[PDB]
RNA sequence: GUGAACAGCCUCUAGUUGAUAGAAUAAUGUAGAUAAGGGAAGUCGGCAAAAUAGAUCCGUAACUUCGGGAUAAGGAUUGGC
RNA sequence: CUCUUAAGGUAGCCAAAUGCCUCGUCAUCUAAUUAGUGACGCGCAUGAAUGGAUUAACGAGAUUCCCACUGUCCCUAUCUA
RNA sequence: GCAGUCAAGCGUUCAUAGCGACAUUGCUUUUUGAUUCUUCGAUGUCGGCUCUUCCUAUCAUACCGAAGCAGAAUUCGGUAAGCGUUGGAUUGUUCACCCACUAAUAGGGAACGUGAGCUGGGUUUAGACCGUCGUGAGACAGGUUAGUUUUACCCUACUGAUGAAUGUUACCGCAAUAGUAAUUGAACUUAGUACGAGAGGAACAGUUCAUUCGGAUAAUUGGUUUUUGCGGCUGUCUGAUCAGGCAUUGCCGCGAAGCUACCAUCCGCUGGAUUAUGGCUGAACGCCUCUAAGUCAGAAUCCAUGCUAGAACGCGGUGAUUUC
């Protein structure tokens, strides 16, 4: 959330606490990406942040390339895996968990996407709409 | 000691005591601030809650990513069968607040309001009212002048009405009676549109309108002696924990030397009444009427009715209002309605709501069909049928 | 507001009932029921089991939807 | 009988059918279990629990007192007719 | 070079269960490490059957990390006696 | 530890925007000591977990004032403790130190809150190792490893629940008292506008959403399964079949209902009096002056509206009030 947020955001289910990792599902090394913050979350004793699709991320990378291992980077979350609900009824989960690599306002270090991706991220990310094939 | 790390009180501490409810018909301790220019009608409607069902609608947001774009939402229903006016009383002021000087009952009470005056009908003569009614005959007199006394006193006046229990399908036959602040004008207007209506019934289409918002007032889910994590939402504590886990830990220090009333302790979960503003009314059914569950787009004739009916409740003959999202009181409830304390515009309560389509299939299940001939049809001809 | 299909059962989906999932493939299942999702999920074949549309057209039951075409006999008449 | 098996599980012979009962089914407990997504972020500490598990076939490192490590690791198969 | 001891700690080993200063310094592991491992060594106060240094196998021993697994936890809910 | 007074000087110029030496006056008791009053026929002495409340010497948020304040960011200060103040690596640690998020990651108290609330990592019995010291037995706020955490059924308090007596009984009600709850932020637009040489770069109103908290609810999704509901599977027993027993709920799948989850959905009011501060009129002091009389506006403040109970010794209205 914030700097290349276009737009807001519903509230759609959190699936992705600290300490998880999710695939990376662009090309720029990485196999793996481990979340260890959440931008936008709050403060509750003993709560996890934790994030959604279309979330920002601090990750770091623990399978991939040196250039990109030890050193945390900004990421973005594409695919959730947990069922959430859009305002249309429609719940819906994907099969794995997944984000991307990314800069603070929101570029991608990457210039594809494998495997599909939310409209709630593509509509607050364009630089990952543009490098998305399918939405949905 | 400074806690460690600070952190919010679990709970609200104004909703104290949470303690079972005097009544399980809950209690209207506000009516709206009257307007001594608009015509004579009520300011509150009792019902009964049926259950939920699933409303599909076009929103109308200019600003929303689903602006002009469908989405489904909950609605909850009331069966709110024409309520019956037996009778006013006149409150008027002193500085000891409001105070009741005269109620004025209706001739013939019906045999389900004056059972709420009993505990035990089926062995008694009945005898209810039975000198109140020979208090007419002459002309008006001794009726009449209480009236004129409540004219002539009396700045605010209510009246007693109560439901039509037995139009509903429940086992119950005992009419559930209430105050309802009239806000009107003129009270001597007031009380005539009482005297007028008395013996006689109000419908719910009188009192409230598509997308007004309302206040439901209702005692809520009973649930019994609960203990402090559910009751006020505390940490488990963790698994290698004698004497329990489901606990508070520290209940108080050593001084001051006592437990507070601030502190999360075991008992009653529920029955407690309570009253949730701004619920838009999503529609106004009518009992006369089949297709209360068809619109403007789908124009299938049927009822609101789910299939095998609503859960623990039946059908809904009847008037009723389908209002939006989740109210206090559990199905079978008797909840009262309220018009609004104030004047709400915020964009959202102003929307004019229409509706695309209406869920009808059973809540017994996961509900495939929403009407019977759907059904046959798409599962064809049966061992059953012919 | 559309009336979808189970991908699994051949059932009717009304709004806001039933789930959907998205597989890696980008491919889009909708299921009426944590039953017909579970089955995905045990990736069990509709075409045997006996509830399903899919196995009540494989093996000929309600089979009177369509049932023949005539044969052409005519001169050509110009 | 199953089964490698005086394992565990069911049964025959023989023996018991004893242990204060009844009615309800609140919290809190004790014993036992299950859980979306995450996956040790919990905690002094993965405590506890889960996971693994049999047999057959394949494959099997560093190191070594050359004897071991070793069921290393790690994979596949198993019913009935 | 000098003082000096009966002799003046050799081989080896080390912030080790022995190192006060001390969370020693460098590296490695981590996003982040008073932890761990490897190195260094003027070692308050290592050290040779007061046994020293190693060491395969064994260990309900102490310790760190990885995979797997999971209600340990996010965050609690439900069920049975 | 915190705060004042004075003001030589720093601050381009200028003591006091912000700091402030030499000196001096004080507060506090979250430091450590001093002392030994209480307790040795025992007040369970670390730390964390948990939970509440209080203070303010306010980190953030609301409103303001000053600036060496152009804007932006920042500093000083006031009213204010209403509402919040986190997730982790290491360490038993309090303390500390780093990673990161955040509006902020403020300090403290309550027998250095809290062990019939937990835990028991540490210290602080008995076992054992090392090093130094000691002839030695043994010693070491020197390191290391292992090491039983009892009782509430009493009184009170608290949370909930009944109930005698007021002519009886029933229905509808009033409302003293008590409590009280909402919080914060982002994006779009305002606007690349104001401001500024430029670099840079706002704000009010509005809209959409979200964070934390809270109260309900269960249409949907998910979880739960003794519906022992349907099916399936093992082993054995009932001669086979059909149907079933046992396997301390035999196991597997589906599983309605009910319960339930920011794992789901809904909802979370508008009016007055004020604080600081800025002002009006206006003398005192023939002028000037927010002040002395008087008065205006104004904060997340306070009181009401609203919300929760309803005095079991506070009240009202109304119905029916027994004969062999």
């Amino acid at each position: 959330s914030g700097n290349g947020a276009q737009g807001t955001k519903f509230r759609i289910s959190l699936g992705l606490p600290v300490g998880a990792i999710m695939n990376c599902a662009d090309n720029s090394g990485a196999r793996n990406l481990y979340i260890i913050a959440v931008k936008g979350s709050g403060s509750r004793l003993n709560r996890l942040p934790a994030a959604s699709l279309g979330d920002m991320v601090m990750a770091t990378v623990k399978k991939g390339k040196p250039e990109l291992r030890k050193k945390v980077m900004p990421a973005i979350v594409v695919r959730q895996a947990k069922s959430w609900r859009r305002r249309d009824g429609v719940f819906l989960y994907f099969e794995d968990n997944a984000g991307v690599i990314a800069n603070p306002k929101g570029e991608m270090k990457g210039s594809a996407i494998t495997g599909p991706v939310g409209k709630e991220c593509a509509d607050l990310w364009p630089r990952v709409a543009s490098n998305s094939g399918v939405v949905v | 000691s400074h806690r460690k790390y600070e952190a919010p009180r679990h709970g609200h501490l104004g909703f104290l005591p949470r303690k079972r409810a005097a009544s399980i018909r809950a209690r209207v301790k506000a009516f709206p601030k009257d307007d001594r220019s608009k015509p004579v009608a009520l300011t509150s409607f009792l019902g009964y809650k049926a259950g939920m069902t699933t409303i599909v609608r076009d929103l109308d947001r200019p600003g929303s990513k689903f602006h002009k774009r469908e989405v489904v939402e909950a609605v909850t229903v009331v069966d709110t069968p024409p309520v019956v006016v037996v009778g006013v009383v006149g409150y008027v002021e002193t500085p000891r607040g409001l105070r009741s000087l005269t109620t004025v009952w209706a001739e013939h009470l019906s045999d389900e309001v004056k059972r709420r005056f009993y505990k035990n009908w089926y062995k008694s003569k009945k005898k209810a009212f039975t000198k109140y009614s020979a208090k007419y005959a002459q002309d008006g007199a001794g009726i009449e002048r209480e009236l004129a006394r409540i004219k002539k006193y009396a700045s605010v006046v209510r009246v007693l009405v109560h439901t039509q229990i037995r139009k509903t399908p429940l086992a119950q036959k005992k009419a559930h009676l209430a105050e309802i602040q009239l806000n009107g004008g003129s009270i001597s207007e007031k009380v005539d549109w009482a005297r007028e209506h008395f013996e006689k019934t109000v419908a719910v289409d009188s009192v409230f309108e598509q997308n007004e918002m309302i206040d439901a007032i209702a005692v809520t889910k009973g649930h019994g002696f609960e203990g402090v994590t559910h009751r006020w939402g505390t940490k488990k504590l963790p698994r290698k924990t004698h004497r329990g886990l489901r606990k508070v830990a520290c209940i108080g220090a050593w001084h001051p030397a006592h437990v507070m009333w601030s502190v999360a302790r075991a008992g009653q979960r529920g029955y407690h009444s309570r009253t949730s503003i701004n619920h838009k009314i999503y529609r106004v059914g009518k009992g006369d009427d089949e297709a209360n569950g068809a619109t403007s787009f789908d124009r299938t004739k049927k009822t609101i009715t789910p299939m095998g009916g609503f859960v623990h409740y039946g059908e809904i003959k009847n008037d009723f209002i389908m209002v939006k999202g989740c109210i206090p009181g559990n199905r079978k409830r008797i909840v009262t309605l309220r018009k609004s304390l104030y004047t709400n515009t915020s964009r959202k309560a102003l929307e004019e709501v229409s509706l695309k389509w209406i869920d009808t299939a059973s809540k017994f299940g996961k509900g495939r069909f929403q009407t019977p001939a759907e059904k046959h049809a798409f599962m064809g001809t049966l061992k059953k049928d012919l | 507001m559309k009336v979808e299909i189970d991908s699994f059962s051949g059932a009717k989906i009304y709004p806001g009932r039933g789930t959907l999932f998205v597989r890696g493939d980008s491919k889009i299942f909708r299921f009426q029921n944590s039953k017909s999702a579970s089955l995905f999920k045990q990736r069990k074949n509709p075409r045997r089991i006996a509830w399903t549309v899919l196995f009540r057209k494989h093996h000929k039951k309600g089979i009177t939807e369509e049932v023949a075409k005539k044969r052409s006999r005519k001169t050509v008449k110009a």
